[PDB]
RNA sequence: UCUAAGGGUCGGAACGAUCAACUU
RNA sequence: UUUGGUUCUAUUUUGUUGGUUUCUAGGACCAUCGUAAUGAUUAAUAGGGACGGUCGGGGGCAUCAGUAUUCAAUUGUCAGAGGUGAAAUUCUUGGAUUUAUUGAAGACUAACUACUGCGAAAGCAUUUGCCAAGGACGUUUUCAUUAAUCAAGAACGAAAGUUAGGGGAUCGAAGAUGAUCAGAUACCGUCGUAGUCUUAACCAUAAACUAUGCCGACUAGGGAUCGGGUGGUGUUUUUUUAAUGACCCACUCGGCACCUUACGAGAAAUCAAAGUCUUUGGGUUCUGGGGGGAGUAUGGUCGCAAGGCUGAAACUUAAAGGAAUUG
RNA sequence: GGAUAGUGGCCUACCAUGGUUUCAACGGGUAACGGGGAAUAAGGGUUCGAUUCCGGAGAGGGAGCCUGAGAAACGGCUACCA
């Protein structure tokens, strides 16, 4: 938890970064091919042991966010042309 | 199957005595052991581990909520995951008073635990 | 069996207490009250 | 262990010692079991041969 | 779920219609008891002929008055004291009465076990 | 039933491989009729698989979807990804294509 | 000034063979 | 009945005492042989599950369709377009109001739609598909007592309302102004915040209704719309034809949602129960005890908040209140 | 094991975690002495209890004692508080 954060800021705060915090590690699936073992060194990087490879992961969640719709989306365009 | 121990009603007869024979019948029939004859073959393979009225209870129940682990929404699956639950539960009972062992099973891995063969 | 209920109730405490058949007491002021509706007078009473 | 097996290894020398044993007498007595295959099955070929050695008679021709 | 004025309230719930009475409950030594009592005493007809799963022995014709309802009751003590007062269930003193008791011994009516000084529980009460 | 569901048939008789290395001697040894690849087993792990078995003798159809789930396919939990039926079952092996 | 608890290597519930200490 | 199965306890004599191992049966123990209809209530118009047929605006998730709304880009021209009781506020030589192609956005699912289907309940109407469910039916399939209602405890729970992000068409609290009034903080315009939608999380209230607890009985007639039985007849599939098939008609039953009239019930109204029992009676969950003071005071708990849940007493009044009948 | 006139956690020590509870523990309240029995009962019940008789407990509060066969005493002491 916070309180990590001891008694100190507030609470809305504490919440938010403590929803953002449980999130801020452990990765929890196979980017390449394996089991849980990856994550998000600091931002935007994010490696993975079980293969020994670096996805591009999120931000505070190296979980892509919006990119469910670009998953879709992106690649779903992909549809046209060939079909 | 022993649910479907009787689909021999089907093309066999009779609802089954040739297992004891009270109000009987009228038809070939070889005795108790043209019942056993086919009856043992049955299930291509027997059975008894325990134990069918809830070795389906705890199936249907069992899947039953696969959906509800992925969908998560069908608070509407919930309602009723409770009910196949409450029930594969209210078996146990009558065997944690009697059939089944005095605890496991009659409490079982139930919920849980995909059982068990 | 169970279940008991309301109406009259154990508690007690009031102001004479005593349910007495009076109460002793020394005559503080003289407020001769005045009559309620319908009825009309001065209702001459003592505190 | 790595919870609380312990509180003073006379007490793991104790559990190790003693659940080793209590077990072991669980086998012991699963023996039973033998028993009751023996002391039934016995007379289950008894009760055969019995009626065997009591009503031999189409043994000596059939076919 | 409850084998006794179950039936009896199918008598009781009858001859207030008026008939020549019906089905009932399953059987039961009681019911089929009790559906003696009566007749024994006079009131209903000639308890009948069914037999099925638990179904068996009756039916029952009804006949006479019986007014009204044959009584079923959901407690049960008795004796001295007792019987004597609960026959204040009973629709008048001056004959009339009939309390089918259940005495330790026999399923009994209200004198039928006053008999040999018996008593016990308070199975029903008739007219 | 399905093939998620003709495997689980296949795990009461046959002949499960078991294996990734021991797919490999399944197939080069000579026995593996089959081989259940999953999706997840990587590239090489995979073109060389075929490599392996498209030299021997065999048919392979590449599996479902997730490997540590292509195991509680076949029980184990242990998530498998690359399995050489090798003996005969109950079951349609000789039909689970055309 | 006493009592008790809590350990390491060698040999079969074993004993102690032996070794060394804090501390509650 | 039977050392084979051991295993005791101590009695009787041996003179007395004690200690012995012989018995010697007397328990209990595993075996062995022999006896005997040699051991299992029914299958509840109780309940659970099997099965196969199917129905449904049931639930989740994806995805389809549509018209419109308001808005744009370019439009055609041209003098008013609003807007009600009647006006006004406004829009307007800015191209509005009225049409012209096209696309943009989020709500929303018209019409058919009813005599209603489905859900525990709230609530559930576009397309297709994937996901797991559900009653009724059909058999006697499988079990055999598993049950029935429940303080505790819990899962879902409309709308508003909170948290955070996405958008944000419409309408629309607050808020403005326009009329209207003696007075208008409204009711009638018109802008417009929030909100309305959404996702992860709270909130747990409602005229949350059918103002009617759950389970089983029994008490009486007809009609009409969902699964199963038969005669099938009615018109067409299947076609050169029959038949079958599809709907479809008639008699049944099941269970559904509902309607129309006796005994019996009620204060009435009304009631297929709100029925039965002098005035017990089938089993249970729950709540009430004149109005107010009040769902307030205090306490504890729940919550972010709004609030929920629990919940008094003092005092104060004799009427408040149902139904009916007439003015 | 110590005490008791004598059971027993009665008290000591040593050792073990136990014993009660929604079938209501525990705690709170009593303008509570209990039971005889009292009052108004068609019945079913409400309501009452320190006048007598039984059993208890106390002589201002509270301990501790000598006396003895018998008392934690009232019309006996001892100290404290009053």
């Amino acid at each position: 938890i916070t309180g990590k954060y001891g008694v100190r800021y507030g609470s809305s705060l504490r919440r938010q970064v403590k929803k953002l915090e449980i999130q801020q590690h452990a990765r929890y699936d196979c980017s390449f091919c394996g089991k849980k073992t990856v994550k998000r060194g600091a931002a935007g990087i994010w490696t993975c042991s079980c293969c020994k490879k670096t996805v591009a992961g999120g931000a505070y969640t190296v979980s892509t966010a919006a990119a469910a719709t670009v998953r879709s989306t992106i690649r779903r365009l992909r549809e046209m042309v060939e079909a | 199957e022993q649910i479907v121990k009787y689909a021999r009603k089907g093309l066999t007869p009779s609802q089954i005595g040739v297992l004891l024979r009270d109000a009987h019948g009228v038809t070939q029939a070889r005795v108790i052991t043209g019942n056993k004859i086919m009856r043992i073959l049955k299930s291509n393979g027997l059975a008894p581990e325990i134990p069918e009225d809830l070795y389906y209870l705890i199936k249907k129940a069992v899947s039953v909520r696969k959906h509800l682990e992925r969908n998560r929404k069908d608070k509407d699956a919930k309602f009723r995951l409770i009910l196949i639950e409450s029930r594969i539960h209210r078996l146990a009972r009558y065997y944690r008073t009697v059939a089944v062992l005095p605890p496991n099973w009659k409490y079982e891995s139930a919920t849980a635990s995909a059982l068990v063969n | 069996n169970n279940y008991k209920k309301r109406l009259l109730g154990t508690a007690f405490k009031s102001s004479p207490f005593g349910g007495s058949s009076h109460a002793k007491g020394i005559v503080l002021e003289k407020l001769g009250i005045e009559s309620k509706q319908p009825n009309s007078a001065i209702r001459k009473c003592v505190r | 262990s790595k919870g609380n097996a312990f509180k003073h290894k006379r007490a793991l020398v104790e559990h190790i010692i003693q659940a080793k044993a209590d077990a072991q007498r669980e086998k012991a007595l699963n023996e039973e079991a033998e028993a009751r295959r023996l002391k039934n099955r016995a007379a289950r070929d008894r009760r055969a041969q019995r009626v065997a050695e009591k009503r031999d008679a189409l043994l000596k021709e059939d076919a | 779920s409850s084998v006794l004025a179950d039936a009896l309230n199918a008598i009781n719930n009858a001859e207030k219609t008026g008939k020549r009475q019906v089905l009932i409950r399953p059987s039961s030594k009681v019911i089929i008891k009790f559906l003696q009592v009566m007749q024994k005493h006079g009131y209903i007809g000639e308890f009948e002929y069914i037999d099925d799963h638990r179904s068996g022995k009756i039916v029952v014709q009804l006949n006479g008055r019986l007014n009204k309802c044959g009584v079923i009751s959901p407690r049960f003590n008795v004796k001295i004291g007792d019987i004597e007062k609960w026959t204040a269930n009973l629709l008048p003193a001056r004959q009339f009465g009939y309390v089918i008791l259940t005495t330790s011994a026999g399923i009994m009516d209200h004198e039928e076990a006053r008999r040999k000084h018996v008593s016990g529980k308070i199975l029903g009460f008739v007219y | 039933e399905s093939i998620n569901q003709k495997l689980a048939l296949v795990i009461k008789s046959g002949k499960y491989t078991l294996g990734y290395k021991s797919t490999v001697k399944s197939l080069r040894q000579g026995k593996s009729k089959l081989i259940i690849i999953a999706a997840n087993t990587p590239v090489l792990r995979k073109s060389e698989l075929e490599y392996y078995a498209m030299l021997s003798k065999t048919k392979v159809y590449y599996f479902q979807g997730g490997n540590n789930e292509l195991g509680t396919a076949v029980g184990k939990l242990f998530r498998v990804g690359v399995v050489s039926i090798l003996e005969a079952g109950d079951s349609d092996i000789l039909t689970t294509l055309a």
